[PDB]
């Protein structure tokens, strides 16, 4: 509480720690049945990339302003595109921007890229690449 | 100081000590020869630093701590498996022999005594945990399951809670117990050790000790509960065992509990209108038991007939007899007065 | 949203927000008044742009977000013929203090009373004055009120280790201590900082103090080692003490000064006299600063702040002292343990005269609100299987015992006292207990019917702390010891030495004198008195007692008496109680 | 390890005489000083009383420096 580190830190002084995030852990979830997973009569916990997959799935699957419990940041506006309200190019731009802005609130996710985009009948396909710290 | 001693400092000092004319720098022959074992010395300095830390008793980790305490003679305490009783329900005649294993969740337990369903001795048999630990102290109404299926048994359940499970004593508890033992000084001389050891046991509030109560080499300790009342058999047993564990060679220890003194009260009284004998009897019983709670030593006749005259509903009194007499009842130690029979006549 | 209103002498009020061109609001810690500067657009060449006139000494009010921040008098007015603008300068009410000039003679007066009297002499309204129990003695001849108050509060600050300032807010005068309010907003490099400049200086350092008598001759000297470690040099200071003052040297030392000059974005809450937090970019460490000077400007639709900050200390990671909320483990019914759990079967009870049994063990009418129950009582109903082994394994209860009943119903679960008497109320062979729940009407009993549950019996400790037993035993050990004033040895004890010894035996250090002992530990009420508490009665604590419960307590009464046990009610003089275990 | 403990010293004890106006009471815990040394009053003493004006006094800190002379 004595040192003044704004011009420079004293040479004897040791930094307390380096700031890093703990290991991301989450209750495991199965996607074909939409349930938590029970293991030996208890909830099963996974970590790192699989937990991030669970979080990403949950974040994409929810609407933005629908629920009072959530804040204004959580969710996705992809439900406004159903029915070709916009033209096709505007739809592509909006979809990419929506996905990027929705995913980038997690501190464990570093960069998102929406690369491919194709229109076939009433289906829109895209490829999303997520880069994490791990 | 071991921390500043590093590979760079050691190498620089070693090169400065060498008195040669040749060039001493990175990539030279002399530098290449000298380097390689100075790094090893820098490695060794860290182990040298850690050694004095693992030497002491305050921070000895696990195994060396065990060696040091075993030098002092203190041993680590291992847990004891829990003990319990379950009931077997099913067809009559199914026989469950000793060594049979029951299970709840992922914990395993063993049936101790041979038990037959529908037999006269009952369907309840002792249950012991296969492994130590506090996690085995299961609550009641737990449905146990049998590992090997035995025909005729339907459901297993426990009627009470499991108790006796104990965990392994850690290092911090071991160090604290050792420190308190070595700090504590226990001589055999003064009488205060006996009352101290008695007080170490929970559930005891007052302690009296009688030397040579049963001849030479005999000691009678007298423990008292809350408000100097009777203690349970469990507290008495615990106090006995603890005092035995702390007593030196030579004396025998006996601990007992207070015994109620039978008191009979008789009087002739005139009651107020609308009051019967029973109501004033109840009120006097309450007041007199409160007084006996507050009384010490001998009973006083004047307080007795004062509390008899101050009862609600009684108008006049005469011929009060306390156990057939009006004199004070001197109460010995480890005794309390208790009402036995009332003889009240209008 | 900023609004400016002007009050003119005749009684007219104007809203001039649509005419204002620029606004500035600022203050400093070395002056008692704040200032406001603004400009309006007014042209004499063009008839359209002629506006109203605002004469000297008219009131101007400043609002931000429907909150009034400034009210003051107009002091300067200027008009340039080339530019179509008129300029104004306004001042707070605080400059009225420096106009007053009175002579006072203060002897042994509280500093707060001095400030109150100064504010009262030249009639001024007082909002609030900081409290400090420091007495001052001074003779003021031809000195301002502002200087008088500042000198007195500096002398108080020599003891309280604080800083004080005078603030005139709207129509009220206040005296506050600096840094008490800490703002919520934090300045970070990547968020809301435009530029910063950090400095360190040695010019005003002092590390030696010399005291001289009222005649010029030196009497004593001192050196501060911590400052001398930083600066190898000795920079001395000379102070003089008169006959009736004994100076404190340690206040006169001064160290290295560290400052910051910050420009960025914030709110109107960042003003002189408050604490602010700045985050270091490289080490991610947060420091606390005190604001000395500030300036807020509105122009061209943008708003910026400039601050002069003085460094106090580094904010401790997490909590420095680690203040935890001191709570009991159990809110009610503490130390409930040993409660063996037995499966139970619950039956409903209806009070009916025809059936009988409405009387209890003591033949009193049953009360449904008591939550009483019927459980087997030793000697009431004994079957054949009630063996000694079985009885020890399934213990029979006693009259008045408190048991915990869990029927699985909201409101029907809780502690039940064994008072009701019920026929055929026993324990089965498997060990299931028949517990009869009392009900106040037929319908509730019929709804409840017969259910299965669990009850808990024989679980209770009712203790306070382990050290309490040791202290109580030691205090009993010193019973009857001969009294002696100022003696704290096993041989003899005074009133406070008894508990000093007793609590020292459990590593509890307390003030030697019982008066100071009253000022230690949490307050305890008379109804919340437990074993081990300390009781104080007279306004002077000549003798303190150690409360052991049951309305009794141990103490040393006085000279001529010996250590004994006293009844608490006999001491009508009870004042307060404390707990330190 | 062997149970031995160091001793921090014992505080010096004494009694002082209060000379002043009758009726003035010195509260328990009143602090006084002797040069750099400091002391606390242990008894509620009132000047001129039938109890005398003498009150026991104990040093705030340990050390032989507090063994004051007469």
């Amino acid at each position: 509480s004595t040192i003044f580190p704004f011009i420079g830190v004293p040479e004897d002084y040791i930094l307390p720690k380096t700031e890093e995030l703990p290991i991301f852990r989450e209750v495991a979830w199965d996607f074909e049945k939409d349930e938590p997973i029970l293991e030996k009569g208890d909830f099963k916990i996974i970590e790192k990339k699989e937990a991030l997959k669970v979080w990403i799935y949950k974040c994409i699957k929810t609407n933005r302003y629908e629920h009072e419990i959530y804040s204004l940041e959580y969710g996705t506006e992809l439900s406004e595109l159903i029915g070709q309200k916009y033209t096709k190019g505007l739809t592509e731009s909006e979809a990419s921007r929506f996905i990027k802005e929705a995913l980038l609130i997690n501190p464990y996710i570093l960069e998102v890229n929406v690369k491919s985009a194709n229109f076939n009948r009433d289906i829109l396909s895209a490829n999303v690449k997520v880069s994490t710290i791990y | 100081m071991y921390s500043d001693q590093t590979y760079e400092v050691i190498k620089n000092r070693t090169l400065e000590n060498i008195n040669l004319d040749i060039y001493k720098g990175e990539g030279s022959f002399l530098n290449n020869m000298v380097s390689g074992n100075n790094l090893e010395l820098s490695k060794i300095y860290l182990e040298l630093s850690k050694m004095h830390k693992m030497a002491f008793i305050q921070d000895t980790y696990n195994q060396f701590l065990d060696k040091r305490v075993n030098e002092f003679g203190v041993y680590r305490k291992l847990g004891t498996e829990s003990n319990g009783e379950v009931e077997f329900i099913g067809e009559k005649g199914t026989v469950i022999n000793n060594g049979t294993i029951i299970s709840y969740r992922d914990l395993l337990f063993v049936v101790i005594k041979d038990v037959t369903i529908g037999s006269e001795e009952g369907d309840n048999s002792p249950v012991q945990a296969l492994e130590v630990g506090k996690k085995y102290n299961l609550p009641t109404n737990c449905e146990f399951k049998l590992v090997d299926n035995i025909s005729g048994v339907t459901k297993i359940t426990n009627t009470r809670s499991f108790e006796g499970g104990t965990d392994i004593e850690t290092d911090e508890e071991l160090k604290e117990r050792f420190y308190k033992i070595q700090r504590n000084q226990a001589t055999s001389g003064n009488k205060a050790h006996y009352e101290e050891w008695a007080l170490e046991v929970d559930g005891v509030y007052n302690v009296k000790v009688y030397p040579r109560w049963d001849g030479p080499g005999t000691v009678k300790v007298l423990i008292f509960g809350k408000n100097n009342q009777a203690v349970d058999t469990e507290t008495i047993e615990r106090c006995q065992q603890h005092i035995d564990e702390e007593k030196p060679i030579g004396p025998t220890i006996t601990v007992v509990t207070p015994l109620p003194i039978e008191i009979s009260i008789s009087a002739v009284m005139k009651l107020e209108d609308g009051y019967t004998l029973d109501n004033v009897k109840e009120s006097f019983l309450e007041s007199i038991n409160t007084y006996f709670r507050d009384i010490r030593g001998e009973i006083i006749y004047t307080k007795v007939m004062g509390i008899l005259i101050n009862t609600t509903g009684v108008h006049d009194l005469s011929n009060l007899l306390i156990n057939g007499s009006t004199d004070n009842i001197t109460i010995n130690e480890d005794k309390i007065p208790s009402v036995t029979t009332v003889n009240f006549s209008e | 949203m900023i609004k400016i209103w002007v009050h003119i002498k005749n009684g007219s009020i104007y809203d001039i927000t649509d005419i204002v061109d620029k606004v500035s609001w600022s203050g400093d810690y070395k002056s008692p008044s704040r200032t406001l500067e603004f400009s309006i657009i007014q042209s004499s060449f063009d008839n359209v742009f002629q506006q109203i006139d605002i004469p000297i000494a008219s009131t101007v009010c400043f609002y931000v977000d429907e909150k009034e921040l400034f009210r003051g008098m107009i002091i300067n007015r200027s008009k340039d013929s080339s530019s179509n603008e008129i300029s104004f300068v306004s001042k707070d009410m605080g400059f009225l203090l420096t106009q007053s000039e009175v002579s006072y003679n203060f002897k042994d007066k509280l500093v707060e009373d001095i400030a109150k009297q100064v504010f009262a002499e030249n009639r001024l309204s007082v909002g609030i004055i900081a409290k400090t129990n420091v007495k001052y003695t001074k003779m003021f001849i031809g000195v301002n009120g502002y200087d008088t108050i500042m000198s007195a509060y500096t002398e108080a600050s020599k003891k309280t280790k604080k800083k004080y300032m005078i603030e005139a807010n709207l129509d009220k005068f206040n005296v506050i201590e600096k840094g008490t309010v800490t703002l919520s907003v934090m300045f970070e490099e990547g968020f809301n900082i435009i530029n910063t400049t950090f400095s360190e200086s040695m010019e005003n350092v002092k590390n030696k103090v010399i005291v001289v008598d009222q005649y010029g001759s030196k009497i004593s000297e001192k050196i501060d080692n911590e400052i001398f470690k930083e600066v190898n040099v000795i920079m001395q200071k000379v102070i003089q003490q008169q006959e009736n003052q004994d100076v404190d040297i340690d206040s006169e030392f001064n160290g290295i000064e560290k400052s910051c000059s910050l420009k960025g974005y914030g709110d109107v809450s960042c003003i002189t006299g408050r604490g602010v937090k700045v985050k270091d970019s490289y080490t991610k460490l947060v420091g606390l600063f005190y604001i000395d000077t500030d300036k807020h400007t509105w122009q061209n639709g943008e708003y910026q702040i400039e601050l002069e900050l003085n460094f106090q200390n580094l904010m401790d990671e997490k909590s420095a002292g680690q203040d935890e909320p001191k709570e009991e483990s159990n809110l009610g019914g503490e130390d409930y343990a040993g409660g063996k759990e037995f499966t139970a079967e619950f039956t409903a009870y209806c009070p009916r005269k025809e059936e009988g049994g409405d009387t209890d063990c003591r033949k009193k009418k049953l009360d449904p609100s008591k939550k009483t129950c019927a459980a087997p009582m030793v000697g009431k109903y004994e079957q054949t299987y009630y063996t000694k082994e079985f009885l020890n394994k399934h213990p029979l209860l006693n009259y008045g015992d408190e048991i915990q009943v869990i029927t699985g119903v909201s409101g029907r679960d809780g502690v039940y006292k064994v008072n009701d008497v019920g026929p055929a109320i026993t324990i089965e062979k498997n060990g299931t207990y028949h517990i009869d729940i009392l009900f106040g009407n037929v319908e509730e009993a019929s709804k409840f019917g017969r259910r299965k549950g669990k009850i808990i019996i024989g679980g209770y400790s009712g203790n306070v702390s382990d050290k309490a037993k040791i202290v109580i035993s030691e205090a009993k050990k010193h019973l009857g010891k001969p009294y002696k004033w100022g003696g704290n040895g096993p041989s003899s004890f005074d009133c406070s030495g008894l508990m000093v010894y007793c609590f020292k035996k459990v590593n509890v250090s307390l003030p030697r004198t019982s008066n100071q002992q009253s000022k230690k530990g949490k307050k305890v009420e008379q109804k919340n008195l437990q074993a081990g508490d300390l009781v104080f009665f007279h306004n002077p604590v000549s003798h303190v007692g150690l409360y052991i419960g049951n309305g009794e307590f141990l103490h040393a009464p006085q000279k001529g008496d010996v250590v004994k046990i006293s009844k608490l009610s006999s001491r009508r003089d009870f004042n307060t109680a404390r707990r330190v275990l």
